């Protein structure tokens, strides 16, 4: 195989939706600290696999997930638990991590986004 | 790799 994949799925009318404190903390804050950070822009689209002519990436990642389409899922309040997004931030750095080897730029890159997400995430604030 | 400088 060759092609990219369908980008995950972004909205979804049928799921309920609710606003709460934690899913605007990892909005206002939590995406938004990251997104400006120097090393976010790999993590802003998915992996176009077939222009960086990586035909294997789509082999090895079968949960890609990127930040343009948590960015987007929070917008259309597609996540219902905090969890569901923190769950996607995580799939996007182990995704990295397992596709690309320790000493690569693109790792270094990725743990430095961690470690703003980790540090943000430990500050989330108690459900109201 | 060209990971890091394209997207």
């Amino acid at each position: 195989a060759s092609m990219n994949p369908p980008p995950p799925e972004t909205s979804n009318p049928n799921k309920p939706k609710r606003q709460t404190n934690q899913l605007q903390y990892l909005l206002r804050v939590v995406l938004k600290t990251l997104w400006k950070h120097q090393f976010a822009w790999p993590f802003q689209q998915p992996v176009d696999a077939v222009k960086l002519n990586l035909p294997d990436y789509y082999k090895i990642i079968k949960t890609p997930m990127d930040m343009g389409t948590i960015k987007k899922r929070l917008e259309n309040n597609y996540y219902w638990n905090a969890q569901e997004c923190i769950q996607d931030f995580n799939t996007m750095f182990t995704n990295c991590y397992i596709y690309n080897k320790p000493g690569d730029d693109i790792v270094l890159m990725a743990e430095a986004l961690e470690k703003l997400f980790l540090q943000k995430i430990n500050e989330l604030p108690t459900e109201e | 790799t060209f990971k890091s400088i394209m997207k």
